[PDB]
This record gives C-alpha cells, structure tokens and sequence, in this order.
C-alpha cells in the first residue's frame, strides 16, 4: 500500500 | 527479499 | 463534487 | 453466610463455580487483625453420624 | 413526524449497515490480503526451457531437472540427429512428490512438483535403446525447465 | 474516499 | 461469564483440553494457608489464594486473589460509616436524670 | 495497619505466579510439540511404492 | 484511487 | 420513547420485504416459430 | 492480558486455514485433442 | 516487512 | 513509496 | 453521492 | 406541485 | 424528496 | 434526479 | 401527490 | 534466515 | 554436515 | 546448528 | 551471514 | 557421532 499507485 | 504488501510509509 | 474528489486524490499522492 | 467456624471449603472441579467460590472465600482471612473466633466446644460433643 | 426521519436513519443504518464506502473498503482489504496470499516471495524461478546432451557412458551424473510445486515441466527425448524418440514405458520413484503424464504414443514426459522441494527420480525406456535413460527430478530450485531437449547419446527410429 | 492499499485518506470539506 | 468456554459465542478457537473444568477455561482458585499448602477448613488459617494441585495433568492460571469479595464489602461499610459517624453525633450521661 | 500485609500477601501470589510460568510451561509445550513431532516422524516414515507406466 | 461512490462533499 | 424501536422492527421487515423483491431477475424466454 | 489470549487463538484459527490453503496442490489435467 | 529468512526487517519513517 | 522499500531492503541485507 | 448527477 | 420540484432540484444541485 | 445518491434535500413549502 | 412521487406540496 | 393531477 | 537471501 | 535451513546470524 | 551426529554445535555470534 | 556457517563447520569438526 | 563425518 503506497501512494504512488 | 521484500514484500511490499507489507508496505508502510 | 469533483472538488473533494482531486483533494482527496492529491492529498493521497502526497501521503504515501 | 453467618459466622461459621466449620465451612468446609469446596476442593476440585467443585471450586470451579461460583458457588463454591462464594464458599471459599468466606474463608480467606484478611490481615486487618482478625476478630474471627475459633470455636472452644468442639470436641467434647462428638456427632458420628454418617 | 420526526420520528419518521430518526427511525428511518437507523434503518438505512440497520439494514445496509456498510456505507457504500466502508463497501469500498472491505473490497480492498479483501484483495490485499489475498495478493499477500498468492504472493510468492523470494525470487519466483526462472522460467527456462533449456536443451542437455544425455552421455549414457558410465560414470556421467544423470542429467538434471527442476521443477517448482504445481508448474508443469516438459521433457523431450530427442536422438543424436536431433528426431524425437518415442518412449516404451517409464518408471517414476517418488510419485507422490511429481505427478507424471504421458500420451503412451508421444515422445514427452509431462512433469509437475507436487510437494515444494522433496526431490526424486525417473526411468524412461525409450525406443531404441537397451540402456534406458535416468533422470533426477530436483523441485523448488531458482529456475524451472519449462522444457528440456534431452539430447540422448544414440539414434532413435528417426534419422 | 479510499484506495486500494488499505489506509484511509479522505479530503475535510469541499463544495460546488 | 467470559471465563466458562460453553458461552463462547465464536468457535472454541484455543486448546479444547486446557479448560480446568467443562464450566472454567481457568480455575480462579482456592484458599490456601499462610505457609502455602492446602488449606481445607478454616481453623487452620488460610491466608494466600491458589490453584488446586495438578491432577487433571495441568494447572490454569488462578484469575482471583480470593479478597474481591471482602474488599467489596469493605467497600461498602466504608462508605457507610460516614452516615452512621454522623447519626452517632455526653451521649452516656444526660441531664434527664435530674 | 494492614495495608503493607495485603500488599505481601499480593507478593507471595506473584512469587506462586512466577514458579508458575517457572514450571508448567515445560509440560504444555513439550506435549504441543511432540504431537508435533509424532506427526513429523509419522509423515518421513512413509515411502510409497514407485509405478511403471507400459507405452501402447 | 479514486472511488467516487465513497464520496462526500 | 420505544415507539420508535417498534416502528423499527416494522420498517425493517418492510423494507428487507422491498430489497429482496429487488434482487428479483427472472430469465428471459424465447418463442421459435413454427 | 485476557486479550493476548482471544486475538491468539482467533488468528490460530486463520493460521491453520491459510496453512491448509498452502498444502493444497490440484493435479494437472491432461485433455487430449480428436 | 519481514524476509524470506523469517526475520522481521523494517524501515523506521519513509516518505515519497 | 520506494524510500521505505529500499531503506527495509538495504537493513535487512547488512543484517543477516 | 455528488450534486452534479 | 410543481413549484416544489424546482424548489428541491435547485437545492440540490446548489448542495453537492 | 431524496435523490439517487442517499442524501435527501428538500424543498420547505412551495404551493401551485 | 427529482423522484416526483417522492413530493409534498 | 401534486394537485395538478 | 540469511542476509543474502 | 552443516545444516543452514534455520541459519542464525 | 545441529550436525548428523545428533548433537549440536552452533556458532556463538557472527554477521556479514 | 556465512560467517557464522562455517564457524559452526569448524566448531563441529574440531569436537568429534 | 563422530565429528569427522
């Protein structure tokens, strides 16, 4: 889980 | 050797 | 509207 | 629940109720100098029944 | 008629209890922990479909083959001039660890790893020969034969 | 508002 | 209530031989006299709580000290003495008799 | 006065507690593990028989 | 990213 | 004070009656001509 | 320290079903063309 | 995160 | 994002 | 849920 | 009547 | 009067 | 968007 | 329920 | 549990 | 002779 | 560690 | 990492 | 168990 998805 | 599902900011 | 909508999605970018 | 110098205390899985832990702990003595009195006439009348 | 509006939030609230955002949310709980499920870590092996030459004279090692548990290996048995060789019968030891199949016409050897990395081993009579060939099935190394050319020493009954 | 990693963002007011 | 595995309300997600008794999980206890040993009638003094010697092949962890209930009541005959200080309030010689 | 006695008495329950996680530890586990371990044995005992397959 | 379903003014 | 949970049991199972009509889908059905 | 125990033995429980997920392998299907 | 050792390794506080 | 990534990889390969 | 529908 | 329903409609499309 | 999306806003008192 | 059945004059 | 039906 | 995994 | 599946560092 | 002997010799502490 | 492998190897050897 | 195995 990560912002840049 | 990472799993980054297990991911935390 | 689509206001909250690209502050929500901005502020997603920004915090990972 | 009144003073009784004779409550037998309740042993084995028998302890597991709550009963038989109100029972129990009707016994434990609190160390706020106990004023409970032992009994004095307890051997000279004798009950064997069975 | 205000008891008619409290009720009826709580009811919206009872009856669909989620809000079609905390749907969103069980949704994608959901798919992450099941991505974490069929997450395979380490380095996943190496997709490989490699050729060997098979040396039946004594005191050569038997040639190899990994396997990884539920992926399917191919071995193509395939004489000196480079014509498949059709198989007589094989032999699997350990076949509770590797589930075989075999056309009983064709030349191929269908192999999968049923256990992750206990290793095992294989006779295969071919057509032509009197020696047959031996194989040792080894699973769960960093690559997988996704097909093997076993080049066999001889000459089968294509030429 | 929600992605699909897992963490909740979400923007504080916003109108049209 | 939490204690007795027949109202897990979820499936029984632990040890289903662990539970001290079918009605206790864990065995809250038993009196036991100050020197540690089993204290089974009151004249010899208990003063301590433990569990009970291993003869189901295990012991469960006791969960009381035995004093809940008497520290309950001296709880309540605390807060009651206040009243009765206050209905007390010399009170052996009076001037009635004269 | 009582109060430091109470407090002793709570005391000597952490030492009982404490022989506790000291002892019976050993025991649970040990039969957790060999339950364990039976199965293990039991699993690397088997060898099953090998086949032969026969081409048409 | 976005779900819009889960959407709040 | 309870007029309301009562009124609530009444709604409920009116309204789990309206939604469980609404997940009604019948198939559709064809007539081949002679 | 009650609640060490529950969320334990609930994930044991999860523990065992992702295991036995793990352990399964489906045989291969060989079909055969005509 | 943890490794395919079965060790926890983790960063501390990373953002992007 | 990747800061964490990379700072996890790199601690856990200089501890083994 | 938007006022733009 | 009818009133009403440009009433409403315009409230809500003034309040997102 | 309630729209599509679950919000209800409506109109106070409108006469024809 | 208006449910015009939903109305109260 | 308008009253020009 | 090696750190060149 | 060595072992290393459980390797400790 | 433990050898084929049955009994076990480990190292005490070392890193890489 | 292998430090600690071949450690152990000698530490076994050397006591039979 | 010996240590030259």
């Amino acid at each position: 889980p990560f912002g840049a998805d | 050797c990472v799993s980054m599902i297990g991911g935390s900011r | 509207c689509t206001d909250a909508a690209l502050a929500a999605l901005e502020y997603h970018k920004s915090n990972a | 629940l009144s003073d009784n110098p004779q409550r037998q205390s309740v042993s084995g899985p028998l302890s597991s109720t709550v009963y038989g832990f109100v029972n129990n702990s009707m016994m434990v003595q609190l160390p706020g100098q106990p004023g409970i009195k032992p009994l004095t006439f307890a051997n000279l009348i004798n009950f064997k029944v069975d | 008629e205000v008891i008619d509006k409290k009720a009826f939030k709580d009811m919206t609230r009872n009856l669909y209890p989620l809000n079609p955002e905390q749907v969103v949310k069980l949704k994608q709980i959901y798919e992450t922990s099941e991505y974490a499920k069929a997450a395979t870590p380490g380095t996943p092996p190496k997709p490989t479909a490699t050729s060997q030459f098979v040396n039946l004279s004594p005191g050569s090692t038997p040639p190899v083959i990994r396997l990884s548990q539920g992926f399917v290996s191919s071995l193509v048995f395939l004489d000196s001039t480079g014509a498949p060789w059709p198989i007589a019968a094989y032999d699997l030891g350990d076949p509770s660890s590797f589930n075989i199949q075999w056309d009983k016409t064709s030349n191929t050897l269908m192999i999968q790893a049923t256990k992750l990395y206990n290793y095992g081993n294989l006779a295969v009579r071919l057509r032509g020969l009197n020696t047959p060939v031996m194989l040792t099935l080894i699973p769960g190394q960093k690559a997988v034969d996704y097909r093997v050319d076993l080049r066999v020493q001889g000459y089968g009954p294509n030429a | 508002r929600v992605s699909i990693g897992g963490t909740v963002y979400t923007a504080k007011k916003y109108d049209d | 209530v939490n204690n007795d595995p027949a109202f897990s309300t979820t499936t029984s997600t632990g040890n289903s031989k662990n539970d001290f008794s079918a009605i206790a999980k864990q065995q809250f206890g038993v009196p036991y006299k100050s020197s540690g040993e089993v204290c089974t009638e009151y004249q010899q003094v208990c003063q301590t709580w433990g569990s009970v010697p291993s003869s189901t092949g295990s012991t469960t962890g006791v969960l009381f000290n035995g004093t809940e209930f008497l520290g309950a009541i001296n709880d309540y005959n605390g807060i009651m003495m206040p009243t009765l200080n206050l209905i007390r309030q010399s009170k052996e010689f009076d001037k009635k008799s004269r | 006065s009582s109060a430091e006695q109470l407090q002793a008495i709570l005391q000597k329950q952490n030492e009982q507690l404490a022989e506790q996680k000291y002892q019976q530890e050993i025991q649970q586990r040990t039969s957790d593990m060999l339950t364990a371990a039976t199965q293990l044995v039991q699993d690397w005992k088997q060898v099953e028989t090998q086949v032969y397959t026969e081409g048409t």
